[PDB]
């Protein structure tokens, strides 16, 4: 009786996203405002706003009434 | 997310036939509520759509010149709460001069646009008396609203989509250089989709990418690869086909919208008047 | 109505609530924009272990919003002397309570209130997050947040230096009071006001420098403190093992983006450790 970690199924009817971690070494963090150092300080990184935003990009595009 | 949202479950339709079905539904049921409660007086459904256009009109003139300004999810929230309110009711039981100051109300306090209820009925254009009794009106009306949206609330507009293409275009498709350059048009593209049904037909995502395309074929840029090869619909040919037949399908709903006609209005607001001296 | 009223669970900030036929019903501005905001949000959340939002309801500017019916909370387990908080149930709890997290945040929404009281269980020992009228969605950098969230034992560093911008952080060490409580079964840091909360986490915790937290005086209302060196781990958890200090620590961590998220927390090791997470069913219960 153990617990072992699996990440959620939640299908998104769309492009593949790249994961959080992976967007600076893929470039896209180039096309967004970097966080501030109080965002930084508080905990809030560009890379939420991109990832967010790439996700809503990609949600349900190919889905179908 | 959109992909799991009410809006993708509950409040995006197969088909036009579908949305015409519904108003037609909301015609009937009110014209029968009229005469069973004791004729040239009633609009017919094309009436109360040309008086719809009009009315989304005004509340996109109203949200535009608010202050303070509204975040333009608020505007799209309204605009999303104006059309579902009508997919089910009729201008002639609940007026849309009133309906959309209540989308608006509702819409700011969802976004969380903090704004105080004077300041809201102080961006009407009225009279203190009649900011007040607007104010009133928005308060009767506001839980009905919410109750005619079954309390689907929260909107998903195509701008954060549209931006999320942006930074995608701009990482991942060097081919087409400086996307931003496709920005303004697809904008307007967004906004002439945004006077159709398209956002109870199509999905946010769907709508930027729709408006982004539109924008590359306007300056001549031709980006099939794209879909093909950035977004990666190799595997799945019929995904890229539905893909492109509904971006058609909403280039030809915005080719087909014609805007309402001042005179037009005119007779149709004095008659939806005369609808609303009783019933 | 289609629910006819039972009992009276109790009177809060904006609403009371009562037992009905089993759910559970919590009644110029207009519409309250508490009932508002959890009405928006639960609609579009759709998970174990997070409040469902059965029904929604009202008159005139009169709101009810239909809740399961949820049989306690973790502040009455954590307060109650008689229940005996195995690590196993400690685990248990810890487990649900990061997994309806982690769901929450894909969906980019903070609860941003997270306390025991908060963190409601049912009959069959499921925890779910509950009271959302303070729950927002972040991750949109054009998106004002308020400092003064999150009860003052449970406020992160970062939000009692006045951060208004900040992620899953506020929820993560909110997490670790909550564990924290748990484990020594009385309030972690119980401050009686913003400067006593964050003497209290300089003191226990130690003052953090600009190594552990980069950023740190770039806060708004950042109070440069004494350096206190703060109680080691082990010795305030003396019952806590190493996989388990890990866990606090990275729970505690000062900088709220080193700080663990609830994935990351969820694929600690402490988690898939021996013994495993208790069923609900064998959850204790008050
Ligand atoms: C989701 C909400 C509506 C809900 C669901 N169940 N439930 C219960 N059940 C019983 C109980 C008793 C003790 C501790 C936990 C639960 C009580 C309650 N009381 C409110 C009163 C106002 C201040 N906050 C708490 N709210 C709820």
């Amino acid at each position: 009786a153990l617990y072992e970690y699996q990440p959620l199924q939640i299908e998104t009817y769309g492009p593949h996203v790249p994961e959080l971690e992976m967007l600076g070494r893929l470039g896209y963090l180039n096309h967004v405002r970097a966080a501030s150092p109080q965002d930084l300080a508080g905990g809030y990184t560009s890379s939420l706003a991109c990832h967010r935003a790439l996700q809503d990009a990609f949600s349900g595009l190919f889905w179908q009434p | 997310m959109y992909h799991n949202s009410s809006q993708k479950r509950h409040w995006t339709f197969s088909s036009e036939e579908q949305l015409a079905r519904l108003r037609a539904d909301a015609n009937r049921k009110f014209r029968c509520k009229a005469v069973a409660n004791g004729d040239p007086v009633f609009l017919e459904p094309h009436e109360e759509m040309t008086l719809c256009k009009y009315y989304e009109k005004r509340l996109l003139e109203f949200c535009s010149v608010f202050k303070p300004a509204m975040p333009r999810s608020v505007v799209g929230t309204a605009c999303m709460y104006f059309k579902r309110f009508y997919l089910n009711n009729s201008v002639m039981e609940y007026h849309p001069r009133i309906i959309m100051l209540t989308c608006a109300f509702l819409a700011c306090k969802v976004d969380e646009f903090n704004v105080s209820s004077p300041q809201f009925v102080g961006n009407l254009r009225e009279s203190p008396l009649g900011q007040e009794k607007a104010l009133e009106q928005i308060l009767e009306y506001e839980l009905l609203l919410i109750q005619q949206l079954n309390f689907h609330l929260i909107v998903h507009n195509p701008y954060r989509p549209f931006e999320g293409f942006l930074i995608d275009l701009k990482t991942r498709y060097p081919i087409l250089e400086n996307p931003e350059i496709l920005r303004k048009t697809a904008d307007d593209f967004l906004n002439r989709i945004a006077l159709t049904d398209a956002y109870l037909l199509y999905t946010p995502s769907q709508i930027a990418l729709t408006a982004i395309l539109s924008s590359a074929s306007r300056a001549g840029i031709t980006m099939e690869s794209y879909l093909s090869e950035s977004l990666m619909l190799k595997e799945n040919r019929t995904c890229l086909s539905q893909l492109l037949d509904i971006m058609k399908s909403m280039r030809n709903l915005v080719k087909k919208y014609e805007p309402p006609r001042s005179e037009e209005v005119a007779v149709l607001k004095q008659k939806l008047e005369r609808c609303h001296s009783a019933e | 109505k289609r629910y006819e009223k039972l009992d009276f669970l109790g009177e809060g900030q904006f609403a009371t609530v009562y037992k009905a036929r089993i759910v559970a019903i919590k009644k110029k501005d207009g519409i309250n924009r508490t009932a508002l905001r959890e009405i928006k949000l639960l609609q579009e959340l759709s998970h174990p272990n997070i409040i469902g939002l059965l029904d929604a309801f009202g008159h005139k500017s009169n709101i009810s919003l239909v809740f399961d019916f949820m049989e306690t909370d973790l502040e009455v387990i954590i307060k109650d002397n008689s229940l005996v908080l195995t690590p196993s149930h400690i685990k248990a709890y810890m487990l649900m309570t990061l997994q309806g997290l982690e769901y929450l945040h894909q969906h980019w929404i903070l609860h941003r209130d997270l306390k025991p009281n908060n963190l409601l269980l049912d009959e069959n020992g499921v925890l779910k997050l509950a009271d959302f009228g303070l729950a927002k969605s972040f991750g949109s950098p054009n998106r004002a947040y308020t400092h003064q969230v999150v009860t003052r034992w449970y406020r992160a560093p970062e939000l009692l230096f006045g951060a208004r911008m900040y992620g899953v952080g506020v929820d993560m060490w909110a997490v670790g009071c909550i564990l924290a409580e748990l484990l020594l079964r009385v309030p972690f840091l119980p401050g009686d006001s913003d400067l006593d909360q964050l003497t209290r986490i300089f003191e226990t915790l130690g003052t953090p420098t600009e190594e552990q937290w980069p950023d740190m005086c770039s806060l708004p209302d950042y109070v440069t403190f004494k350096s206190f060196p703060g109680i080691p781990l082990h010795h305030i958890f003396s019952a806590a093992g190493d996989d388990l200090l890990d866990l606090i620590q990275g729970l505690f961590l000062f900088n709220p983006c080193a700080r663990i998220t609830a994935t990351q927390a969820l694929k600690m090791k402490y988690f898939s450790n021996r013994p495993g997470p208790t069923p609900g069913c064998q959850l204790p219960r008050p």
